[PDB]
Order: structure tokens, then sequence, then C-alpha cells
């Protein structure tokens, strides 16, 4: 993919979700017109996803100490990747994957 | 293994028979593999000549003259390699891949 990722030729199935409609009482004398009142409703509920993954152990001689991601070390009014005062999550930068080498 | 040394103009060369060799293959593909780039140094075309090994060395990624934080630097030593001295003999195998015939 050009945005980056796996590119799957089947991919994980999307899953799709919907209310039930429930109908709004109907008249009392048949018509053969679709029902257009319904009543007003919604769900909620908890959902879990667990993936497995398969990792590829680094391996190498080289001598000298690689670059590793690392969080700031100097003082901030908040902690980063962390609620701030009202509750709000926040991402400060976005973060690759690539800080290891290897050999072209 | 021999040893040379110069007292005023004149040179002597006489074996050292104690001194050792170091020999190792990278079979992990861990080093800067700098075959393939066509240097001289290769085994003579004409089994009658002898011809001297050249030395082993190896590029990094740089910004001018100045390196970047990425670049690696290899100890060759920090591999095991097996020491070998005048009795001592070394031996590996190797099987190809499979690969296309050339065609010729």
């Amino acid at each position: 993919p050009l945005m980056g990722g796996f590119g799957l030729k089947h991919p994980p199935p999307q899953i799709l979700i919907k209310n039930t409609p429930v109908p709004a009482d109907p008249p009392t004398t048949f018509s053969q017109a679709k029902l257009a009142s319904f009543i007003t409703q919604y769900s909620t509920g908890q959902v879990s996803v667990e993936i497995e993954w398969e990792l590829q152990k680094e391996n190498s001689k080289r001598w000298n100490p690689e670059i590793q991601y690392t969080s700031n070390y100097y003082k901030s009014t908040n902690v980063d990747f962390a609620v701030n005062t009202d509750g709000t999550y926040s991402e400060p930068r976005p973060i690759g994957t690539r800080y290891l080498t290897r050999n072209l | 293994v021999k040893e040379v040394t110069q007292n005023e103009g004149t040179k002597t060369i006489a074996n050292n028979l104690t001194s050792t060799i170091q020999v190792f293959t990278d079979s992990e593909y861990q080093l800067p593999y700098v075959l393939g780039s066509a240097h001289q140094g290769c085994l003579p075309p004409f089994p009658a000549d002898v011809f001297m090994i050249p030395q082993y060395g190896y590029l990094t990624l740089n910004n001018g003259s100045q390196a970047v934080g990425r670049s690696s630097f290899y100890c060759l030593e920090y591999f095991p390699s097996q020491m070998l001295r005048t009795g001592n003999n070394f031996e590996f195998s190797y099987q190809f891949e499979d690969v296309p015939f050339h065609s010729s």
C-alpha cells in the first residue's frame, strides 16, 4: 500500500452492525405503504480485538550503540502520551518504526 | 608465518612456528558485504601466479566527511574466528540457492 501497511488479498473481513428497526404503533386499518414511524433507539456495548504478531528479532554485530526512541528527558508541563488537566488524551508526535539499522 | 626484521640495511626473514592467523567466514551476513563491486585482488587467472590478499574496509552513511547517527562501526575481532598455526588447515562448504541458469 502506498500509505504504508500490509497489502492483503483477503484482508480482515469488514464487520457490519445495525440496530434492528422497531416500528412505532401502526394504524388500526391496513395500509400498503411501508412503516415510516420508528422508535428512537440506539445501542452500546463492549468490543475486543486481539491480534497475534510475528516478530523478527534483531541480530547484529554492530559495535557502537543504535538510535532508540526515547521520551524527552527534560521537564514539561505534562507527560507526553497522557491526559492533560481536562482529561483530553493526546499524542504529541508521529512515531515511525525504523530506528534499527542493517547493512544495505 | 614469517617474521622479518631490519638490521641497518640488511633484511632477514625467518619462520615463526608458534604464530597464528585468524580466519572466519561471515555466514550470517552481518557485515558490510563488499564483494561484488568488481574490485581487484581476486585469485589470478593463471595458476602459477602468487597474489597479495587485499585489505578489508567498508563505507558507512556520511554527511560530507562527517558521520551521522546511523553510522555503524564494526569490530571484526568481535566475531568467533578460528586461529590456525602452521600445522592447522581450514575448510568450509557452501550451497547456492536456486538461481536461473545464465542464458548463454
